[PDB]
RNA sequence: ACCUCGAUGUCGACUCAUCUCAUCCUCGAGCUGAAGCAGGUUCGAAGGGUUCGGCUGUUCGCCGAUUAAAGAGAUACGUGAGUUGGGUUCAAACCGUCGUGAGACAGGUUGGUCCCUAUCUAUUGUGCCCGUAGGAAGAUUGAAGAGUGUUGCUUCUAGUACGAGAGGACCGAAGCGAGGACACCUCUUAUGCUCCAGUUGUAGCGCCAGCUGCACCGCUGGGUAGUAACGUGUCUAUUAGAUAAACGCUGAAAGCAUCUAAGUGUGAAACUAUCUCAAAGAUUAAUCUUCCCAUUUCGAAAGUAAGAGCCGUCAAAGACGAUGACGUUGAUAGGUUACAGGUGUAAGCAUAGUGAUAUGUUGAGCUGAGUAAUACUAAUUGCUCGAGGACU
RNA sequence: AGCGAAAUUCCUAGUCGGGUAAAUUCCGUCCCGCUUGAAUGGUGUAACCAUCUCUUGACUGUCUCGGCUAUAGACUCGGUG
RNA sequence: CAAGGAACUCUGCAAAUUAACCCCGUAAGUUAGCGAGAAGGGGUGCUUAUGUAAAAGUAAGCCGCAGUGAAGAACGAGGGG
């Protein structure tokens, strides 16, 4: 249940080691972003040779959550960290490779490029 | 928070109308003559036909 | 419309697995067959209603006028009697069961007495907010906010009718609409209803044809297991 | 008010229950408040029914509740119980004690009651 | 009349699975999952260690914890659910019915086998 | 300078809002230098909603990211016998300036006591009494009411109409959401002090082992019932009538024309209903059904045999009342038994190890509330109120 | 001389740079200093401060967002009042 | 008290973290005294053996999620007046 101003790990090869939430999108007073919901963020820590410098504002798609969320078929997936991917305004990540597993609820919303690049979907 | 006007002798009685008391249920103990209150033991030592205490 | 209704009790809440592979929570309702006791016809008393009698009991555990009414009307003695508006297609003394009134998976609503919670605070009742806890906000900081409306003889000089403050909460009739039926069990006088059913277990629950969607049905099948070893 | 008495903590409640059941075992009758006897009766019944075997484990379990009294110390109270009280109740299923009500006290109008056990 | 509250158990008696292999908290299993996007339902294996065996019937649940690319993931399941099959591969020794302490250890933290 | 100086506590912030419409969105419509998309202006409309942050005591403002929108105002510039005291506005001190000096500055800076147990009324609830023309037990109708009404995204209609070309629809259908509300605890978690297990110190149980008291429940890992949300279900529609702006048909008045004068329509989240809840103290005291009663002789006084109350065991209820179940013709509570669920292999013994300890007995032992059976204990072999319908 | 929008600067929330997504507060710099300024001292200064002010790591019910548990009150009964 | 970790707010007020002993390791700056317990890390339980004068210490082994298992113990970093 990543909320407003939630620093969280990054799961691609953009070099964005530590990024925090700046606003949750989709409506007024959303105050929560579950698996799949697109958020805007602001990179607060990167690598020197990165395609994104510190202080930029960018939109990202959350992939891994610590709280988890009940799935329709009864199962309740739950990771142990908060991750995201750096999309570029339609469906595509700003990076080329994806680190770690990615949730499945990104299948329906779109984002099929992520699932293609994902190492192992769960 | 304090009363602004004096509460008269009429309002006080109206309030105390419900402060009245009521009598408790009374029964005559068996094997011995007295009026104990119901569902308890008499000072006679009997709860119905049974031994629970000394003489008094 | 010609509303269909039936009375029962609530014996718990569980889950079941259906086609499309989704976990459906289930409330289990023991619905002993009811028995009509009065048909209020439009001509006779200016409205159409039918009176059900349920929760059958021993004759001894009944008041004298009620038992006399039951004997004179030639029915079976029951503890409760209630009527449902706009129920027409039934005649006196006819036994009714929930299988005679409903499809396996059509739409019904449920009204039942809620779960009492005693005298409760304003915040827990009206879903208000709580004053700050830091910086020493003082002790009376679990209250309904300012009830002031206007200070000075011109503006309000009172507290408006129907305010929102603390009071007794729960133990009042409530209704959840569009709760699908899931399955029947004629052997145990049992029905299955999706969703959550108001009221504490062991109370009295009423089921009616949903007013929003009278005859709408979206059927649901089961997911009978295929695992053996 | 900020400072206050320790009050009726769970430890105080269970220790009062221990003392009262020990006294019942020692003597056989108690004049205590009704709403305390109505609680003590549960542990009283459990201890009475548990002591119908006389294995060392049951005596160990009983050790967790008893407290020595002027009439009987704890070990002598154990011997008394397992030697003459439990044999008296070898065929009564439950309900070994009765709680009858007295009159109110003049001090507080509290409703004293007698927690008594007999066949 | 009167009831039993085993009417509950009677109504789950329909959808309860048959074999339901016996496993305690400290076991590792492999749970085959059926996924239907359009057709040709793909089976996805999900192998890991169990963290709990809570439940009272059809509400039986368990936790399975897995690690991929160093990221530890766990997924809860409902035993008596279609599209889900369970088998045993190794049986382990442990003294706790809900081993929460496996959430805060990296590698070289493996429950010892149970003969 | 008119009320208050024998005191009307004044900024901002928080909580709760209510109201107006000179409307920010959603809703309807006219005009256009309105191709469509997107607009601009004007008319109708107050049902609902109107974001989160940086800086400042801040309103205000600037900025950042959003959303359909980030409305304009009022209510002692709403709201301290609801909170705060950052500012103003006490004594302390310092800087600049002024005063020869005590000192002063809507110039600035640091620190600086915020009282009240609710009498009346208003409101939230919950009760007693009486009343409704005999008493009682039920079932109703519903006058007068209260509550809810927010909206987005994607796909299809369709890259069609329009347009040269980028671009790109009206009307509608489906799916998924945010917010809010009502419930529920099967699932996920939170809590869960007479539950289970591990464990430290100390004093005891004459010692080992095993327990108890205390150390925040001593600490730690779980956890029954219950209470909840972060959890899961539903709702937030749809339809009808009468209308605002607006568009009309016919039709004259005024041989044409003309939406109006007669007649006859279409017409909006506004209004009256449909939805939810409560409701005959609705004294205008409504209706229906069933049960109980017609005596004791000069208005009484027996006053039921329908029922109810006192007392007791309780909880689906609960501040106390009440409500609901049950009082031996009984499963209401407790206990006992069986089980569930939880905890996780008890103690003792045997074997191996010099020893911590390990294995077997053992999925064992234990269990607050959970499910169910069983009169063993507790609800006594009690007292009181309560009927002849008065006249037309 | 020195220092300088300072505990002093009204215009002023001055310009610029640094810090943040965004910084009337902060740090450095610029100097028309209304009226800074040299024993009512001027500028620096290691350590120290229940002193003031800003950024940040860990940390947390301060907060999004309230929930549960136990006591003592509150409430019911007896006594004083 | 799950997820988040100052978004609260006039301000991290309050609350939260660390805490004993032993062992590594400690910068800028300075009036050369200090900074400094700077910062940042590791170990503690029990048994046997070996320890010496006692003990610290060392080796081997065992158990638990956790070993100053409770009780009592410093939260820091950077800049400025
Ligand atoms: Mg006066
Ligand atoms: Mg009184
Ligand atoms: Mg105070
Ligand atoms: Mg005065
Ligand atoms: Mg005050
Ligand atoms: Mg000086
Ligand atoms: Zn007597």
């Amino acid at each position: 249940m990543v909320s407003f101003m939630t620093r969280l790990n990054v799961a691609d090869n953009t070099g964005a080691k530590q990024v925090g939430i700046i606003k949750v999108l989709g409506s007024t007073r959303k105050r929560y972003a579950f698996l799949g919901d697109v958020v805007v963020v602001s990179v607060k820590d990167a690598i020197p040779s990165g395609m994104v410098k510190k202080g930029q504002v960018l939109r990202a798609v959350i992939v891994r959550t610590k709280k988890g969320q009940q799935r329709k078929d009864g199962t309740h997936l739950k990771f142990d960290d908060n991750a995201c991917v750096l999309i570029k305004e339609d469906k595509s990540p700003r990076g080329t490779r994806i680190f770690g597993p990615v949730a499945r609820e990104l299948r329906e919303r779109g984002y099929n490029k992520i699932l293609s690049l994902a190492v192992e979907v769960v | 928070a304090v009363q602004q006007r004096r509460s008269s002798k009429h309002r006080r009685d109206k309030r105390r109308s419900h402060d009245a008391l009521t009598a408790q249920a009374l029964s005559v103990c068996q094997k011995c003559g007295k009026k104990k209150l119901f569902h308890r033991v008499c000072s006679c030592g009997m709860y119905g036909d049974l031994r629970v205490k000394k003489a008094y | 419309m010609e509303i269909r209704g039936i009375f029962g009790v609530k014996v718990g809440m569980s889950q079941v697995f259906t086609t499309n592979n989704e976990r459906l929570p289930i409330t289990v309702i023991y619905c002993e067959p009811n028995q009509v006791a009065g048909v209020k016809t439009e001509a006779k008393d200016k409205y159409s209603a039918t009176l059900l009698s349920f929760d059958t009991v021993e004759n001894k555990k009944l008041n004298k006028p009620q038992q006399g009414f039951f004997e004179k009307n030639n029915l079976k003695p029951t503890k409760h009697l209630q009527e449902i508006r706009n129920m027409t297609g039934f005649e006196m003394g006819q036994q009714i069961t929930p299988q005679n009134l409903f499809q396996v998976g059509e739409y019904v609503d449920v009204s039942a007495i809620s779960k009492g919670r005693g005298f409760t605070g304003a915040i827990k009742r009206w879903n208000f907010k709580i004053g700050p806890l830091g910086h020493g906000a003082g002790y009376p900081h679990r209250f309904q906010g300012s009830v002031q409306a206007g200070r000075g003889g011109a503006s309000a000089q009172r507290v408006f009718k129907g305010k929102k403050m603390s009071g007794h909460y729960g133990h009042e009739k409530v209704t959840v609409q569009n709760l699908r039926i899931v399955g029947f069990d004629e052997a145990n006088m049992l029905v299955l209803v999706s969703g959550a059913i108001a009221g504490p277990e062991g109370g009295v629950v009423l089921i009616r044809t949903a007013k929003k969607k009278p005859g709408v049905v979206k059927p649901i099948e089961l997911a009978v297991q295929t695992e053996k070893a | 008010s900020y400072i206050n008495k320790p009050g009726k903590t769970s430890a105080w409640r269970v220790m009062t229950v221990r003392q009262q059941v020990s006294a019942v075992l020692a003597y056989g009758k108690i004049e205590t408040t009704l709403k305390k006897a109505k609680n003590t009766q549960k542990r009283l019944d459990k201890l009475i029914t548990l002591a119908k075997v006389d294995n060392f484990n049951n005596r160990r379990q009983v050790k967790k509740w008893l407290l020595n009294t002027n009439l009987f110390d704890v070990d002598q109270l154990m011997d008394h119980l397992f030697s003459k009280v439990a044999p008296k109740y070898e065929k009564t299923p439950g309900g070994y004690s009765r709680v009858l009500k007295l009159g109110p006290r003049r001090g507080d109008a509290t409703e004293m009651a007698i927690l008594q056990l007999t066949d | 009349k009167i009831n039993k509250q085993a009417l509950i158990d009677l109504v789950e008696q329909k959808q309860l699975k048959a074999y339901v292999p016996e496993f305690s908290a400290g076991d590792e299993v492999n749970v085959a999952i059926k996924l239907k996007e359009k057709e040709k339902v793909r089976i996805q294996n999900f192998t890991g260690t169990v963290l709990r065996r809570r439940g009272k019937g059809i509400s039986e649940t368990f936790i399975v914890r897995k690690t991929t690319d160093g990221i530890p993931i766990e997924k809860n399941f409902q035993i008596h659910n279609p599209n889900i099959s369970i088998e045993l591969k190794r049986r382990g020794k442990v003294r706790r019915a809900y081993i929460s302490y496996m959430r805060e250890r990296s590698g070289k933290a493996a429950k010892i086998k149970e003969r």
